[PDB]
């Protein structure tokens, strides 16, 4: 997603305009479908993935990924600092 | 229950295999120990097959190049060092290369001992342009990675090949930890890269078996006076002075020396040995 | 920074390498050298020769060869 | 199609694909540490009498050999019923080549019809044999016999007349195609009486075998030796593990015999050739369970390791060092197989309940109120004076 | 409930007459598959409360009788039909319960 | 089941570009008797915005 | 007799709760000693379990930071003394013991009423001293565990105090053999030889799972039976068996084609059906005649 963010800014004359447009698109996403965002799907990540996908580059939707190795419900990964 | 599974596998080429394996559930601290032991076993306890020595026939004049061969002798040895082999051979065998003339000499042009196979037959060895017969006598061994160089054959002007017996190119382990309150659980991941002479699953099994064989033998069974000084003792001056010359000051040290060492020190005789025992018996 | 400095500090050279005036393994690829290092065959700073199959891209002093070994068959070593 | 034969060489295991079937079991002695056994007797299960089975079926040896990374094919017959199909599937998922397995729709797997004579004493007089006893000479797969470099069989195939004829035909065909014949005795239960009839039954196949593996008890039985040592005594005296001289095994030798392996479990393996003889010590203090007490997995693993080492280097069958290495490898394989079986089956507490070793070694809380390990009400205290 | 019966007791039961299928378990105390078969037969006897009879004969104590019955190993079960006309079934190995049920319900 | 059921340009033409940061997405170079041309190697699905084809 | 031997070269009992042992293992091939040493050290320091007191219950105490009249040690000192008791047991579970004495006198580790599965290592370990004839009843909780943790007691379950190992060159470089020495310090709950054997067994149990069958290999004690139950269920409501459970062994094939498929890791009918003709053409000894005859054989099925 960092690489995608850098790629999207290679076609933007002004980065502040890019941020404003992304925020406006995310706001539209949230207003149209409120219940689909806030959990595993984030609106800004969805906007970024769609803008990357609009170029023809395949990306997972909203960069939403989980851990297939979670040992059932209730178990939380303990991060190793 | 404690189970294992292969979660990823690939074959990028014929001499590059990859695999990822899982082991769960584990208790705290077990995954690190298992990963460390498995990585050591994978990197050095697995046996590999390599060409360890080459003999050049047809009188190459022992020069840096042979007429008609594009590659030099050192280049030929470097090419031979890259050939990936697998076998079950015990001891040392011999292989032969004898190509008629012009064309490309590859791994396919090696006559092998009975147990030896070739992972990739497209590996280049030498290029021949002129119709000249090239005869090379290869020595093939099978050893562990942590092994060493055997007895050198100083004779018959045979060029050694510094073979590195590493069928497993690389290995890594990682730990994922989970928990909900007082009960914890961790997962072991093992990555294995092999040169095609072995699959990552075969490497995992061989490493486990080698570790177990390394820890079986430990279960084998078999068939069925400091404060009593010399001066306070009434000793003759001759015996007393000899003890100081040999740095003996306390009766504890006097009893620490067997009668063999007492006679060894200078100016000490058998009579003095008997005299010492009598006085000690009287005190 | 200390780790990188120790990693990239090369061989001991000259009188710090040999006691007497001199009157090294060859690796096909870097993976072989690293594997030999893992198997404790070589040290971190012991010299070795690495076969290079790319363009000349090694930073070094712009100097002519120390010695050229020219063979009568045509091959020469710089 | 000799250019399609890869490495390692294929091994043909001729016999029956039984499920947890034990031929026999004899009293045995194993190397053990008895201070540990005395200390660990409340957590480690041990049999009151140590009796060791020689091994199992040919299908078990085929499965064990495949687990070692070797190439194994099973030649036998299974019925087309649910049990036979389950056994065929189990052999298939164990990487055992089952192209030489004949499926018979007219036979029942593991079931035979017996005509009991109810006039005198009870005899059974088998009428219709089971599926894995009806392999005809025409059903022998000759392609696998051409590809295979070693032929394996057991004495269980010699109990039925037709199956014995089929076994003889397969052995002769394999010998014609230049294979090494491995005879694993594994003496069945009825053959432990009347040594002379056992010799009469096995004499023909004994002379056609290049490698023969027998237990110490089987070697004593065939040589007419009575067991002079003591059993179930807490020591490891050398009289329990005796390396018989080649003169003792001299009567059993023949012209084409290369190696004779005498196994005492994973404790000790003795090898005999014409020029060399010796033994290799092992280890038999493996986890044992009431479900795994017969130690058949150890025998299967030992035989599989011997076959693997002999097939990978067939030109070193007379090399003494390679024979020592082969014996050690077989010991290790048997130990690993016994450990795995102990872990798989578990301890007793399809109706089959088992508990793990962790549950077996779990004691009661001893929190009975009547017990002397609980704070009783102050009415009944029973203090002890200091 | 499986009851340990000697050779002569089994002779008496066979030479007698019964209205229920008889299952004879040939076992030894040194075989683990014999214990697994004992658990299976215990469940089976729970399944057949009174319509079948399951007995166990120790092979080490009755080796001559086991040899007379052509018992080639362990575990071995003998299914004796109540009708004298039909033949007995000898099952070798640790067979599942469904096989026993099929035998009793089809050829008994 | 899978078992039951204009020429391509010189690869070096795109390779010399590719090694110098030339990227063609979803299109392949084909050569015919008329001349060189660029054709979609697959189905270029329509997106909201313009899609990058070459760089 | 054995070419590779091990032996205890020194055994020493410094005190009742400090045992020492040094062991040798030679000859080892170069590199084996390092692996054995590191794995054995980690097993000794992390994988050996011990038995400890983990919970003690009092009756007339406001909090563990108070005193008892007639007892010289406060509750905190009593708990600290209880934490130092070395126990031995081969079993798991939360056993309970009892301390129930009347003073005056010394309460040592021999005054604990243990269940038959738990034993005292050092009888002389001190708990408390009673100066006058008072009642004192303490209920204890005992379990066997690894690592470390009614008043809770911070129990440290590790019975090995320290470990060390050294590696020495055996001699002339015939195979550059090596000599391994291992030093073990225990607290008396088990001898250094017992610690060595238990560490070996624990390491074997840690490495043995990789030699089982891979997860999801058999259909789900006796793996054969669930597949038999599946077959019995399939017998009713006849729907035959899935192609994944049918292997190319039972398909009548020429031996050359069988071997070619086997060397390409083709085992079941589902894999054969999911394969493509082009990929099979890419395999040698597999011509178009072989392709058409294999297709005909599959069509016959
Ligand atoms: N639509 C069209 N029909 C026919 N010729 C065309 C065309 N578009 C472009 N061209 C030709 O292509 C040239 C542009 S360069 C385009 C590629 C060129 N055909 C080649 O093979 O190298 C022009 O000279 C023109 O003659």
């Amino acid at each position: 997603m960092t690489m995608d963010i850098e790629r999207l800014l290679l076609s933007e004359d002004n980065r502040f305009e890019f941020v404003n447009s992304v925020a406006a698109e995310a706001t539209e996403y949230v207003e149209k479908n409120r219940d689909e965002y806030g959990g595993t799907k984030k609106a800004i990540f969805h906007v970024l993935s769609n803008r990357v996908n609009d170029l023809g580059f395949d990306r997972p939707e909203a960069y939403a990924e989980s851990d297939p190795y979670k040992p059932g419900p209730g178990y939380l990964k303990e991060y190793y600092t | 229950t404690l189970q294992w599974k292969c979660v990823e596998s690939r074959r990028d080429s014929k001499r590059l295999y990859y695999g990822r394996f899982i082991l769960s559930p584990l208790m705290k601290g077990q995954a690190d120990t298992i990963g460390i032991a498995m990585r050591r076993a994978l990197l050095g306890e697995i046996e590999g097959t390599c060409i360890t020595r080459a003999k050049f026939e047809n009188i190459p004049h022992d020069y840096s190049n042979i007429v008609g061969i594009q590659e030099s002798v050192h280049e030929i040895l470097m090419n031979l060092n890259e050939i990936v082999l697998k076998s079950n051979l015990y001891g040392t065998r011999n292989a032969l290369i004898c190509v008629q003339g012009p064309g490309y000499i590859t791994a396919r042009d090696i006559i092998l001992p009975p147990s030896v196979e070739i992972v990739d037959n497209t590996q280049h060895i030498a290029t021949l342009t002129e119709p000249i017969n090239l005869c090379i006598g290869l020595k093939i061994e099978r050893n562990r990675g942590y092994s060493l160089k055997m007895s050198n054959n100083f004779e018959d002007r045979s060029y050694p090949i510094d073979a590195v017996f590493m069928p497993v190119q690389n290995a890594n382990h990682s730990i994922h930890s989970y928990g909900n309150g007082n009960e914890k659980q961790e997962i072991l991941f093992i990555e294995i890269w092999t040169n095609g002479s072995l699959t990552p699953k075969e490497a995992l099994h061989e490493a486990s078996r080698n570790l177990i064989n390394l820890f079986i033998p430990f279960l084998h069974v078999e068939e069925e006076f400091q404060y009593i000084f010399i001066d306070q003792l009434e000793l003759p001056p001759r015996i007393y002075n000899c003890l100081k010359k040999s740095n003996i000051h306390t009766l504890l040290d006097l009893l620490n020396n067997s009668q063999e060492d007492l006679i060894k020190m200078e100016h000490f005789h058998i009579e003095d040995v008997k005299k010492l025992l009598d006085i000690l018996e009287k005190k | 920074l200390i780790g990188l400095y120790v990693l990239t500090s090369g061989t001991r050279r000259g009188i710090c390498a040999n006691r007497y005036n001199p009157c090294e393994p060859f690796f096909c690829n870097s993976y072989d050298a690293i594997g030999a290092y893992r198997q404790k065959r070589i040290n971190l700073d012991s010299p070795l020769w690495l076969r290079w199959q790319l363009d000349q891209r090694v930073i070094a002093s712009k100097e002519v060869p120390i010695e050229v070994h020219y063979e009568s068959f045509g091959n020469y070593h710089e | 199609i000799s250019h399609t034969y890869g490495w390692p060489p294929l091994v043909c295991c001729f016999g029956s694909a039984q499920h947890a079937f034990v031929p026999s079991g004899r009293p045995a002695n194993r190397l053990l540490d008895y201070e540990r056994q005395e200390r660990m007797k409340d957590a480690v299960w041990a049999p009151e009498k140590y009796i060791r089975a020689p091994g199992g079926c040919a299908g078990g040896v085929a499965i064990a050999l495949a687990s070692l990374g070797g190439k194994a094919a099973f030649m036998g017959k299974l019925g087309d019923d649910d049990f036979g199909q389950a056994m065929l599937y189990y052999l298939n998922v164990c990487q055992v080549q089952t192209r030489s397995v004949k499926i018979d729709s007219k036979r029942v797997t593991a079931c035979s019809t017996m005509k009991i004579s109810k006039r005198g004493r009870l005899k059974s007089t088998c009428v219709k044999p089971c599926a894995e006893d009806s392999l005809s000479k025409s059903e022998i797969n000759v392609d696998v016999l051409k590809e295979a470099k070693m032929f394996y069989f057991t004495t269980h195939s010699l109990l039925d007349k037709k199956m014995m004829s089929t076994t003889l035909q397969a052995i002769k065909i394999s010998k014609q195609l230049g294979n090494v014949i491995f005879y694993d005795l594994n003496l069945p239960l009825p053959l432990w009486q009347s040594l002379e009839e056992t010799k009469s039954l096995i004499q023909e196949v004994w002379d056609l075998a290049d490698v023969i593996e027998v237990t110490k008890q089987e070697l004593e039985f065939l040589c007419g030796i009575e067991p002079t040592e003591e059993f179930d005594t807490k020591n490891n005296d050398s009289s329990k593990f005796v390396h018989y001289e080649p003169e003792t095994v001299e009567p059993l030798w023949h012209e084409n015999l290369k190696i004779l392996f005498v196994t005492n479990g994973t404790s000790k393996i003795h090898y005999y050739t014409k020029e060399h003889n010796g033994a290799v010590l092992g280890m038999e203090d493996v986890p044992i369970t009431p479900f795994t007490r017969d130690m058949s997995a150890s025998g299967d693993g030992i035989v599989a390791g011997l076959i693997r080492m002999l097939t990978v280097q067939p030109d070193l069958m007379n090399d003494k060092g390679y024979l020592e290495r082969t014996a050690r490898y077989a010991i290790e394989c048997g130990v690993v197989d016994q450990w795995l079986l102990a872990q798989t089956r578990g301890y007793p507490p399809n109706g089959i309940r088992s508990i793990t070793e962790r549950e077996y070694r779990t004691s009661k809380p001893y929190d009975e109120p009547d017990g002397p390990y609980v704070m009783k009400p102050v009415e009944e205290r029973e203090y002890r004076k200091l | 409930l499986v009851r340990k019966l000697s050779a002569q007791e089994l002779q008496d039961l066979v030479k007698g007459e019964r209205k229920v299928p008889l299952i004879v378990d040939f076992y030894a105390t040194w075989c683990g598959p014999c214990i697994l078969m004992a658990q299976e037969l215990e469940m089976l006897a729970v399944e057949y409360e009174s319509n079948a009879m399951i007995v166990k004969v120790d092979t080490d104590d009755e080796y001559e009788f086991a040899r007379d019955m052509q018992v080639r190993g362990l575990p071995t079960l003998f299914f004796i039909s109540p009708d004298p006309s039909k033949d007995a079934i000898r099952t070798e190995g640790l067979i599942p319960l469904q096989m026993m049920r099929d035998i009793i319900d089809n050829d008994m | 089941f899978p078992l039951f059921q204009l020429e391509s340009a010189d690869p070096d033409f795109y390779k010399i570009g590719y090694v110098r940061r030339v990227r063609a997405y979803g299109v392949e170079f084909k050569e015919g008797p008329d001349g060189f041309g660029i054709y979609a190697s697959k189905d270029i699905e329509p997106r909201r915005r313009a899609r990058v084809i070459m760089e």
